[PDB]
């Protein structure tokens, strides 16, 4: 069989061994002192010369009999090693896999060699344990879950700072969330491992490049580690309840994902972050209509999504993940009725520029619709421009987005109609205008000039 | 080895093109499978129906 | 340069280029995980509200 | 370790490569643009080539 193929042929996984195997645990005296038997210590060194060349799963029993009666952390960790070298070789050790697979009890007593001494150890245990779970011949959700709440396995992960560490442990979640039943047991745990995955991604976009260093770059680790953090994500996120609630707790890691994209090149870390926000997107996730507002508005989706769909990426699902996701942004904003919009913002009080409520044809069309008592609607919207400046102040966060975009609206609906220049005189908006130009910021005397010239234009010719 | 090894990056780029294009056909036989299954899911359930109905 | 220097240059080269499909392949058929519950949902879903 | 793609015809390869020794050039491996998915030609490129061309429009613009 040869197991699981990963961690193997791993890098952190292979630095990991050096430790293992560089030390030299003599069984044969621990035996003679008792701590074990020589039955155990025969098998074990027999174990050895089965592995370095010629032709058993027999040998089985004795080693899983060893690890649990021993207590000692370096002949524990030199007899798991031994076992996981078997365990994913097809070359050495096919028969050792079907041994565990046949009979589930010396899978949990596997386990319970888990959570003990040294961080090496609960590593090679986990990745024993996960290789029988993902071969199809045996599941069980009660392990993953419980080797979740766990302090030891967590704490290791938790750990960014040796590569080593945290490579392995998102890759054990990571195997096991492939089978559809452990997302839902995994989840259960998510506010743990979460934030750190998150850490990782965010840790990379922060640090150039354009340099390389060792711990994460554009170089072979790196990728992996971004990759596989990713990975964890996707899966999880694939059912539809999950995601909804993926977005409304997280939301402020999720916005970073558009970053990654941008600054790296790989395939694989890109592929993935665009794939993860065209899921939440989604028509099956509930409430979708909401998290399209919130990352097109905040995240500066719809803008990011369009300067990408110039700047394609050879492979063909990157493309089709680029465009699907763009349709539903923009489709989303402007397909809602312009009159609907404009009086739900007004409102409410919370005012936000948006694609179709600053557009020309809003506008136009809504002029008519406002008139019930000389364009009431509009003249509550001078109202509310009128009435921010001078209650509560101006330049304190709230106050100041609704400012710009309450002087955006009126320049394009007084630029518009002429009849509008009434409306300022009367409600004494005209005043406050010439006000703004003197009021701090860019944005706000930039708008505040526009909004001036509009009402002008039409006085004096 | 440079003018072997040219040939060999040149093997890697149709390989690498068919491990992906193998995948990308692997994910059109699970779509067959998911009408397959369920083809049988729907007449497994049409004779549950019949079961409570001679119960009935 | 060297012999030596290209074939070292050659190693990590095509080991990233087959590692990266090999990722990727793994990448497409997770999404098959996750469409093959979908059109089985959908599909089984619409008959059995019919049978029903 | 920045990546480095250089080009000429062949001919002058040998006193290219030379040019290049004396100014640190490593690991220098012969190719064709073939070999990496990147050095194709895709519709992709030429678009990128249209709105460097705007920024150019934009930046005369401006000067102005």
């Amino acid at each position: 069989m040869g197991a699981t193929k990963i961690l193997m042929d791993s890098t952190h996984f292979n630095e990991i061994r050096s430790i293992i195997r560089s030390r030299s645990v003599a069984w044969d005296a621990l035996a003679r002192s008792e701590e074990l038997s020589e039955i155990d210590a025969s098998t074990a060194k027999a174990l050895e010369s089965i592995l370095v060349k010629k032709n058993n799963g027999k040998t089985l029993i004795p080693l899983i009999h060893l690890l649990s009666t021993s207590d000692n952390e370096d002949c524990k960790k030199s007899v798991q090693n031994l076992i996981a070298e078997l365990l994913s070789s097809d070359k050495y050790g096919d028969d050792t896999v079907k041994f565990f697979q046949e009979d589930p009890k010396q899978l949990e007593q596997l386990f319970d060699v888990s959570l003990k001494g040294d961080f090496q150890t609960v590593l090679i245990s986990g990745f024993n344990v996960v290789s029988l779970l993902v071969q199809n011949g045996l599941h069980n959700v009660k392990l993953v879950e419980k080797l979740l709440k766990n302090n030891n396995l967590i704490n290791i992960l938790q750990n960014i700072e040796q590569m080593d560490t945290c490579y392995v442990c998102i890759r054990l979640l990571q195997e096991l969330a492939v089978i559809p039943e452990y997302r839902d047991v995994i989840w259960l745990h998510e506010k743990k491992f979460m934030p750190t995955l998150f850490k990782i991604l965010q840790r990379a976009t922060d640090s150039q490049l354009a340099t390389r260093i060792v711990a994460t770059n554009s170089n072979h680790l790196g990728i992996q580690l971004q990759y596989h953090s990713l990975l964890l994500i996707w899966l999880l996120t694939f059912n539809p309840v999950f995601a909804n609630e993926l977005v409304q707790k997280y939301l402020s890691d999720f916005l970073d994902l558009l970053k990654l994209v941008k600054i790296t090149i790989k395939e694989k870390v890109s592929r993935l972050c665009i794939s993860i926000i065209l899921q939440c997107c989604s028509t099956r996730v509930k409430q979708h209509k909401k998290v399209i507002k919130q990352l097109l508005l905040l995240g500066n989706a719809l803008p990011t999504v369009q300067s990408l769909s110039e700047r394609k990426y050879s492979d063909e699902e990157l493309r089709q993940d680029i465009s699907n996701l763009k349709e539903i942004l923009e489709n989303e904003y402007q397909e809602l009725t312009s009159f609907d919009e404009y009086v739900a913002e007004l409102d409410s009080k919370l005012l936000c520029w948006s694609p179709p409520h600053v557009d020309n044809g809003f506008w136009s069309d809504n002029i008519d619709e406002f008139k019930k008592d000389n364009y009431k609607i509009f003249r509550q919207l001078i109202e509310l421009l009128q009435a921010k400046v001078r209650n509560g102040d101006v330049n304190a966060k709230q106050e100041k987005i609704i400012i710009q975009v309450a002087l955006n609206d009126i320049t394009h609906v007084v630029e518009l109609l002429p009849e509008s220049i009434d409306v300022l005189d009367k409600t004494g908006g005209k005043a406050d205008i010439m006000e703004l130009l003197n009021h701090s910021d860019s944005r706000v005397k930039y708008e505040a000039l526009k909004a001036t010239q509009a009402i002008i234009g039409y006085t004096f010719k | 080895s440079q003018k072997n090894g040219i040939a060999t990056l040149l093997q890697a780029e149709k390989e690498a093109h068919e491990i992906v294009s193998k995948a990308r056909k692997y994910r059109q036989d699970k779509l067959k499978q998911a009408k397959t299954d369920a083809a049988k899911e729907i007449d497994s359930y049409k004779i549950q129906k019949d079961k409570e109905l001679k119960e009935f | 340069l060297t012999p030596n220097q290209v074939n070292d240059e050659l190693n990590k080269m095509q080991a990233f280029i087959r590692k990266e499909a090999e990722e990727k392949a793994k990448e497409i058929q997770l999404k098959a995980d996750q469409e093959y519950e979908i059109e089985k949902t959908n599909i089984v879903r619409n008959e059995t509200n019919n049978i029903d | 370790m920045a990546l480095v793609q250089f080009y000429i015809p062949q001919e002058i390869s040998r006193d290219s490569a030379y040019t290049l020794g004396q100014l640190g050039l490593v690991q220098f491996r012969d190719l064709n643009s073939k070999v990496r998915a990147f050095q194709r030609t895709f519709v992709n490129e030429i678009r990128r080539l249209d709105n460097v061309e705007r920024q150019y429009r934009y930046f005369y613009s401006l000067l102005k």
